């Protein structure tokens, strides 16, 4: 039984049916494979670590935990307070296994201040005047331990006596927390391998799993990662995840004795034949992704030979994207389109990825996708999957079902993901283009466009000053070059503050108070300066945008105004660490990409909010029928009608403030904001949505504008 | 250039990657096929053997 | 002398970002693993070097700064519920210091 110690990565899925899947889902592909592994990693230990995390240094914690055997056979047996505890040895006389005198017991019953005497001389009694390691040392003995406090570490903690003594001495939730430990044990089995979150002495039969990704920052033991890694490194004990799939373990890639050419290795062949009629007809919060190594090549030489080329690593591209596009390993696909741009699917892979680096080293690169580079790449081949794991998506980058705004530098390929991707399916409702907000919308709203006005003001300056500014921006070494650039910045700032802010502030409901809005902006400042209650995510894409916009020639400005605007926005943007935009894209579109893999049809839902007919008529509306009108705020999808109905009885504590004008422009607002995590993870939401009457034929004439408040209630539909 | 980096105590606690072992061929030069041989099928048959 | 509106002029884009960076750097001198007020040390990714990025532990104080800067950059989110006006409660964010 070789043991592999595991430290979870950045977004390790925890509520998964099997911890094993979040490690690398390829291990579940074959029965012949999954039968070779045990897991352990019990929940009770997890909870203990969650508590002690705030009270021990990494070195101490590692030193304490490292000695614990794999299946913890011991228990911590909490004792009740002496007045309570003493009665137990007489309620059952044979339970007085230490045979404490009856006189002392009833002397304790008589005393106003019952002493620790009942605890005194009891073997392996742990007083509150004890330390964490004291418990751990006894844990290695396997026998149960008697303690006088709940804050203990290393073994499941359960009551020694019936609850009657601890009641009053402890409170409900405290009395509740020990229940699984009161009947804790479960068996551990002797398979070939056993994974574990519990650390251990690294040695000839213990290995550290290396996934090549950042740890879970929230996971309490991530602080141990450096010390563990270096110790493994100095003794060559790291294991790349692929090594686990081989019949015999070895740290290495491309071994002699194995070609590593088997269906098990090919992560692209994601298959789901088995079923259990479980409520998760699908868990749309769990998303399988892969890290892949891809080889890029340019045109061959005059004699058909080709250069060695370069291979890069793409991180955490969702696998269903590739599978649905029938991408296969070992196939040299064409990279460039007719017009020289990238083929769409490659762009999607880049956009939804987290990062792109050179394969060998750990240097991240922003890829160019234009005619800039000489000997440009024309062919691409995916070679192998460095890792393939499922990841939790629920509410990770964005928090509210209402709306979210993503900031990207000018020249990004947002158009591709918002148009080509849904168009590539165009059969299942993904979003409504009327709900997505292009970052350029407000700039286009002014009667002379914001760009035209900026150009018109700008030309008043001397051309040489403008020329000097543009050159300085392009030339990286031109530090500051204050005169030229600052003058332009002043004009930009003055104009934007003057015109853009009031215009932006005049579109408040359009950004947030629709069904569900996805919005783009060139900088967070564009929203903060206008006080728009929408979460803003500072994204970034792993492609060079500057060169990209240098290829777009059909614009108001001759490619020079564009770079000027780009610099201005970047200067305007607040200094902060930006996140990969792919994560947000994964949160939005990811679940939808798994739809075609499903076996059974979907079921629609919604949470319509009522509307009394009185106010409508009072507002001059002509409406048939007495029953209150209702309006669909947001539609959802499930597939197990049973559990879906079972989950529909919850009453959301979020009111809706519906507002609609005479022009039927309808708006919604949730007084308590609706958070995404509140949505059960079996659901599925569209990227964007537009509120609308459930039955437009009920109304016969729109009176004046209307506002009202109502509750929210998930309901079926037909 | 000008990447002024401050000394950090934890940063130096990694250790270099000394143990790198190769089981392949200890070579660094490759023989190549710079100009392929022609496939004759009508005349000059037999002058080449693949 | 007196600042015209110090509450309204202190902000993250210029002021608070500088302070957050200085505080986070100023706390580097100290045990990287030392919880403060129940906030334990954590692992964060360091990307100062484009050629040699990595992750290292940071003390609880720095973790507080990490979140505090995030909050300031996000801006305060207030919710108004004035009683003198009629049925008009709403929420909107601002950079104005409390």
């Amino acid at each position: 039984m070789i043991t592999i110690v595991v430290i979870p990565t950045a977004h390790f899925s925890w509520t998964d049916t099997n911890f094993l899947n979040s490690v690398d889902y390829r291990l579940t592909s074959q029965p012949k494979i999954r039968d070779r592994f045990a897991v352990y990693a019990p929940g009770w230990l997890r909870r203990q670590l969650d508590e002690f995390s705030a009270s021990l240094t990494a070195s101490e914690l590692l030193q304490a935990l490292q000695t614990i055997p794999i299946p913890v056979k011991a228990r911590c047996l909490l004792l009740p307070k002496p007045k309570r505890f003493a009665q137990w040895l007489l309620d059952v006389p044979s339970a007085n296994i230490w045979h404490i005198p009856v006189t002392t017991l009833r002397a304790t019953v008589a005393s106003k201040h019952p002493s620790s005497d009942v605890y005194n001389y009891i073997p392996d009694h742990v007083p509150p005047s004890a330390e964490f390691d004291t418990v751990t040392r006894r844990v290695a003995a396997g026998r149960d331990i008697y303690v006088r406090s709940t804050k203990v570490l290393g073994a499941p903690l359960c009551l020694a006596a019936p609850a009657k003594y601890y009641a009053g001495y402890l409170s409900t939730h405290q009395l509740d927390g020990v229940y699984p430990d009161n009947w804790a044990p479960d068996n551990f089995h002797k398979r070939e391998f056993c994974l574990t979150i519990l650390p251990s002495l690294l040695g000839p039969r213990t290995f550290l799993l290396d996934v090549d990704a950042d740890r879970d920052a929230s996971y309490p033991l991530s602080v141990l990662w450096p010390q563990l890694r270096v110790l493994a490194l100095k003794s060559r004990l790291l294991l790349p995840p692929v090594a686990l799939l081989r019949r015999v373990v070895d740290p290495g890639l491309k071994p002699t004795w194995s070609a590593d050419s088997d269906a098990a290795f090919r992560a692209l062949r994601l298959s789901r034949p088995s079923s259990a009629s479980k409520p998760t007809g699908f868990d749309f919060s769990a998303l399988p992704v892969v890290d892949i190594i891809c080889l890029f090549e340019s045109e061959p030489d005059d004699h058909g030979r080709v250069a060695p080329g370069t291979r890069l690593t793409i991180h955490s591209v969702p696998t269903d994207l590739l599978t649905s596009l029938s991408i296969q390993e070992g196939v040299r696909y064409p990279l460039r389109q007719e017009s020289g741009m990238f083929v769409p699917w490659v762009l999607l892979a880049l956009l939804m990825s987290d990062d792109v680096t050179i394969s060998g080293t750990r240097r991240s690169v922003k890829l160019e996708t234009a005619h800039a580079s000489a000997r440009p790449f024309v062919h691409i081949t995916v070679e192998r999957c460095a890792s393939a794991r499922v990841v939790d998506v629920r509410g990770s980058p964005a928090m509210y079902a209402n709306a979210v705004c993503l900031t990207l530098p000018k020249g990004s390929y947002k158009s591709t993901i918002i148009d080509t991707l849904p168009a590539m399916f165009s059969d299942l409702s993904i979003l409504e283009q009327a709900a997505v907000i292009d970052s350029d919308a407000l700039g286009d709203s002014l009667r002379p466009s914001f760009e035209t006005q900026f150009l018109e003001r700008l030309e008043n300056l001397d051309p040489k000053l403008l020329d000097r500014a543009v050159a300085s921006i392009l030339s990286p070494a031109s530090d500051t070059s204050d005169d030229a650039v600052t003058t332009v910045l002043d004009v930009f700032n003055a104009l934007y503050r003057e015109v853009m802010t009031p215009a932006q502030r005049s579109r408040l409901p359009l950004l947030t108070q629709q069904g569900r809005v996805l919005a783009f902006a060139h900088s967070d400042y564009e929203l903060l300066s206008a006080n728009i209650p929408i979460q803003v995510v500072r994204g970034s894409i792993p492609i060079d945008h500057v060169v990209n916009l240098l290829a777009r020639r059909n614009r108001v400005g001759g490619t020079a105004l564009q770079v000027l605007l780009d610099y201005c926005y970047r200067t305007q943007a607040s200094p902060l660490a930006p996140t990969p935009a792919g994560r947000l894209y994964k949160q939005l579109f990811g679940p939808w990409l798994m739809v075609p893999r499903l076996s059974d049809p979907l079921i629609k839902l919604r949470l319509v909010a009522s509307a009394p007919a009185k106010v409508l008529r009072a507002a001059g509306w002509t409406i048939d029928g007495d029953p209150p009108l209702e309006v669909s705020c947001l539609c959802a999808y499930v597939t197990d009608r049973a559990m879906a109905a079972a989950l529909i009885e919850r009453r959301l504590d979020s009111r809706a403030l519906v507002n609609v004008g005479g022009d039927q422009l309808m708006f919604v607002e949730y007084a308590p904001p609706l958070p995404l995590v509140s949505i059960p993870r079996t659901f599925l939401l569209p990227v964007t949505y537009v509120v609308h009457w459930v039955s437009p034929q009920r109304v016969l004439l729109n009176g004046g504008n209307v506002s009202f408040t109502s509750g929210l209630e998930w309901t079926f539909d037909d | 250039s000008k990447h002024l980096s401050a000394y950090l105590d934890s940063a130096v606690a990694n250790g270099p990657e000394l143990i790198v072992e190769d089981t392949g061929l200890c070579t660094s030069f490759m023989l190549l096929d710079n100009i392929p041989s022609a496939h004759l099928t009508k005349e000059l048959i037999g002058f080449t053997w693949f | 002398v007196d600042i015209k509106a110090c509450d309204a002029s202190i902000t993250y884009n210029y002021f608070l970002s500088v302070i957050c960076g200085a505080m986070h750097e100023g706390f580097e001198v100290g045990n990287a693993d030392a919880a403060f007020m129940g906030v334990p040390s954590t692992i964060v990714s360091d990307r100062r070097s484009s050629v040699a990025p990595y992750s290292r532990p940071i003390s609880g104080l720095q973790t507080m700064v990490q979140h505090l800067a995030d909050l300031y950059a996000a801006g305060f989110r207030y919710s108004v519920s004035d009683a003198f006006s009629s049925g008009n409660k709403f929420s909107f964010p601002t950079s104005t210091f409390p």
